[PDB]
RNA sequence: GGUCCGGCCGGGAACUCAAAGGAGACUGCCAGUGAUAAACUGGAGGAAGGUGGGGAUGACGUCAAGUCAUCAUGGCCCUUACGACCAGGGCUACACACGUGCUACAAUGGCGCAUACAAAGAGAAGCGACCUCGCGAGAGCAAGCGGACCUCAUAAAGUGCGUCGUAGUCCGGAUUGGAGUCUGCAACUCGACUCCAUGAAGUCGGAAUCGCUAGUAAUCGUGGAUCAGAAUGCCACGGUG
RNA sequence: CGAAGAACCUUACCUGGUCUUGACAUCCACGGAAGUUUUCAGAGAUGAGAAUGUGCCUUCGGGAACCGUGAGACAGGUGC
């Protein structure tokens, strides 16, 4: 499917070696592997382009991690700001989750200081 | 012509039949190793049949409501021993030497409040 | 808040099913997020005081709301009693 | 506490209806879950055996001989500081007392599998070389010794 | 299967109940059921009646409260139309709801 | 973001922009429920908050679409 | 006795289950003990043994301790008042503790597919399967169930074959990229939880607050109500041990 | 902690809106059928409009079910 992106996986076996590339979902990774579809050794050099080309008209709508570590950024711009929803606090770079999560930004926005 | 038994022990529900001959013993429709197959206490229930010569004498059959199999090798002692109680009077004897009578009902005076040990009362060599 | 809104849980009370819980029996059904009709749900929702289920409730033996157990049907102030004429079967020497 | 009540009575292995081979394992099981850790220390036996092609279940006397003290050391201040004084273990007590140091030798070992922790150090054990045998001889070294002091 | 599920304050009064259904009721077919029971609910009861608000008299007295089970195999009125006739009895309670 | 399957609003607020949306221009709008969440018609203006130990003024200049009007007001001195 | 392999429905009362009324173990006769007292061991005889156990009643006396936040009420209470109606808000910051309560440091371990057995409890301001929709929290239809009938657990270990090689990782959910909803005027500078992407401390730390003696803390899990409802509390019995 | 739900929440308190028989409830006096429904304001309490409605006895007396406005007596709270 001629893969896009920054790593590769190093001759470990298939079933590490597929889960270890930078951004291709690992718990879907368990059913991928009999879609193009391969045996659970191969060390992923011999799989040749041809042998997941297979399913290639697929992953060109894919994530596969190009996309997910800056184009995905992109993404909010519709939904970014403040008025209804996702919102503002993301465009202000802060810790977006968790319990008053605006205070662990210390280390993320500047005063790293209690 | 056929003897019985019942028995409660962690946490089962088990019955048992003395038959007549062949010596065999069939839980619903398998053998005792295909239930117990790596199960550490198996020799317990044949034991006390096997002085007696039972190969050619009795038949046991056996079924079960709850499994529990680390309980259900003492339900199955007091259950089997019901059994025999009636096939010859003169084993009771044998039974209670060999513990094979014998089913759980004591705790040792333990604890109500706070303290370990709690039926015995104040003692002294003359306070 | 001891006698307080009682007045307006009576006002409405009883017409819940006047308001919406047979009023919808039909237009409503169109109006799910199952069936997908989106002009429909933005007219019902007026009622606001009167919409199906919000109620104040009232504690009776009890004069002002010092809660409600809804187990019991009684204050969380009163049990005591209970263990002295009938009302709450269970209540032996507790267990702790 | 006037009563005679003060120990366990346990039942034998299933194999060679000792109490010895039963006492073990019920010492090793530091967690609970007893079968699966009896046939573990069944699996010690037969690894042992791989050394020598024979009962070598009779040379785990020829080990324990070694592990077993004659005395232990518990609260006595007497004396106005601590004046031990051991007092011997009674007959009873001398092997039960062998598998406690044998379990924590094998707690941290280091050999490949626990049943190989258990095996190597019976065979340690054996040649005095041992662990569990170390622990004891410092008891000797220890309040053995300070029965001259007393 | 039709659980009529029979019931009184009291041991006495439940006997003096269900022992002419299991009679009357079988006389022609379905074979009636009625000794098997239900959690008979023996209880200690406690009421304050103290004239003062002083120490106890919160006479406990115990209780039987006994419930059994009446069960015919099927609708047949040829046998079954004489506990129905019992209608009179306002003094037990049945709950035959199934 | 628990504004569960989609939009809502302060209901008395956008009822009361009708006049100072009328040639944006003009002095702010004011608000006390500040859960507050607004229609994208409201852009070119001031709407100002209680944060509440103060009013706090928050600014509809060219985006707004995407939180709840709590974003920017100051409730108390975070150490 | 028939099987169309479902106690399916025929068919009779061993016995569990269910349980109403209840009912039986006493030094009871045997070995030794001593004062043929005293009671202590082992036992015949057992479902317990010398309160058999597990619940339980907790008298005067209870520390001048509480329930002075329903007490039941004497002495005394605020009354422009401590009397009663209503929408807002912010309690949680942080440099510091300090401990309760958590875990997370890899094989007496887990990881992957496959195999063997229980239940304490809850239920019409209910509980709800199969069965339709699934990345799934979460949508929906709809048989049912009033107390062995409906559903929640298909307790965890364990067993059998595969799989790492002692490895900051495959495990660490501390947490932060983006992605979702059941409720609501309402949770956001306030959550509670679902899908992926993650990767803070990590590596066995001493000084010394008392956990826990037996079926008792490790170990192996479940419920319940307050209540428009998220305690990590406690509360109670089970068992590999 | 008491809170087994300190953002409608059984309100401590920060604020404003309001009252001091309040919110609940009697003894006479003069009177009335009780309610369904919708529009617009207001943060809520509360404010300004519009339709449809009229029960049981029944001496047509007296009133009930059940809403008023005027009186004179007159209401309360963990305060320990």
């Amino acid at each position: 499917a001629r893969i896009a992106g920054i790593n590769i996986p190093d001759h470990k076996h298939a079933v590490i070696a597929l889960t270890s590339i930078y951004g291709v979902g690992k718990t879907r990774s368990k059913a991928i592997l009999a879609a193009a579809g391969i045996a659970e050794d191969v060390k992923i050099s011999e799989l040749s382009e041809g042998q997941i080309d297979t399913l290639r008209d697929e992953v060109a709508k894919f994530v596969v991690e190009g996309d997910l570590r800056r184009e995905i950024s992109m993404s909010i711009k519709r939904l970014m700001d403040l008025g209804c929803y996702r919102g503002l606090r993301h465009r202000r770079g802060l810790p977006v989750r968790g319990q008053r999560t605006k205070t662990n930004a210390r280390t993320r926005k500047g005063p790293r200081k209690p | 012509n056929q003897y019985y038994g019942t028995g409660r022990r962690k946490s089962s529900a088990a019955r048992v039949f003395i038959k007549p001959g062949n010596g065999k013993i069939v839980i619903n429709q398998r053998s005792l190793e295909q239930y117990f197959g790596r199960e550490t206490a198996r020799m317990v229930v044949r034991q006390p049949l096997e002085l007696v010569d039972m190969v050619e004498k009795l038949d046991l059959y056996i079924t079960v409501k709850g499994g529990g199999i680390s309980g259900q090798a003492g339900a199955i002692r007091h259950g089997i021993t019901r059994a025999l109680m009636e096939y010859d009077e003169s084993l009771r004897s044998e039974l209670r030497k060999a513990g094979f009578v014998t089913r759980d009902a004591r705790q040792v005076e333990r604890k109500k409040v706070g303290l370990r040990k709690a039926r015995r009362r104040p003692q002294f060599s003359k306070r | 808040a001891k006698q307080s809104m009682k007045a307006r849980e009576v006002k409405r009370v009883a017409l819940a099913d006047k308001y919406f819980a047979k009023r919808a029996e039909l237009k409503a059904i169109i109006s799910d997020v199952n069936d997908r009709w989106n002009a429909v749900l933005k007219l019902q929702t007026l009622p606001r005081d009167s919409s199906p289920s919000r109620q104040r409730n009232r504690c009776r033996q009890t004069g002002r709301p010092h809660g409600f157990l809804r187990k019991f049907g009684l204050s969380r102030i009163k049990v005591r009693e209970a263990a002295m004429r009938g009302e709450i079967p269970g209540l032996k020497k507790a267990s702790w | 506490r006037r009563r005679v009540i003060g120990q366990r009575k346990i039942l034998p292995d299933p194999k060679f209806g000792s109490e010895l081979l039963a006492k073990f394992v019920n010492i090793l099981m530091v967690d609970g879950k007893k079968s699966t850790a009896e046939s573990i220390v069944y699996s010690a036996l037969e690894t042992l055996a791989q050394r020598s092609g024979k009962s070598e279940l009779e040379a785990f006397e020829v080990a324990l001989e070694n592990v077993r003290p004659t005395v232990e050391v518990k609260s006595r201040r007497v004396g106005g500081s601590t004046y031990q004084v051991p007092v011997e273990v009674r007959p009873v007590r001398r092997n039960a007392l062998a598998m406690r140091w044998i379990v924590e030798a094998a707690r941290k070992r280091g050999d490949k599998s626990m049943a190989l922790r258990l095996a190597n150090e019976l065979s340690d054990a054996a040649e005095n070389k041992g662990t569990a045998v170390k622990k004891r001889e410092d008891v000797h070294r220890m309040a053995e010794a300070n029965k001259a002091f007393a | 299967r039709i659980r009529i599920r029979l019931k009184a304050f009291d041991h006495r009064l439940i006997d003096q109940a269900t022992a002419e259904i299991v009679e009357t009721a079988k006389r022609t077919g379905a074979q009636v059921r009625g000794p098997i029971p239900l959690p008979t609910r023996k209880e200690r009861f406690t009421v304050l009646i103290s004239p003062h608000v002083n120490k106890d008299a919160r006479d406990q007295y115990e209780i039987r409260t006994h419930l059994r089970l009446v069960d015919i195999v099927e609708p047949t009125e040829k046998t079954v139309d004489a506990l129905m006739r019992l209608d009179l009895a306002a003094g037990v309670d049945v709950q035959i709801s199934l | 973001r628990s504004l569960k399957k989609g939009p809502f609003i302060d209901l008395h607020l956008l009822k009361k922009v009708e006049k100072a949306v009328e040639s944006g221009d003009k002095k702010p709008l004011r608000t006390w429920s500040r859960r507050s969440t607004i229609f994208p018609n409201m852009i070119g203006l001031t709407i100002a908050v209680h944060n509440g130990r103060q009013h706090v003024p928050v600014f509809v200049t060219d985006e707004m679409v995407g939180h709840k009007l709590g974003e920017f007001a100051p409730t108390r001195t975070y150490r």
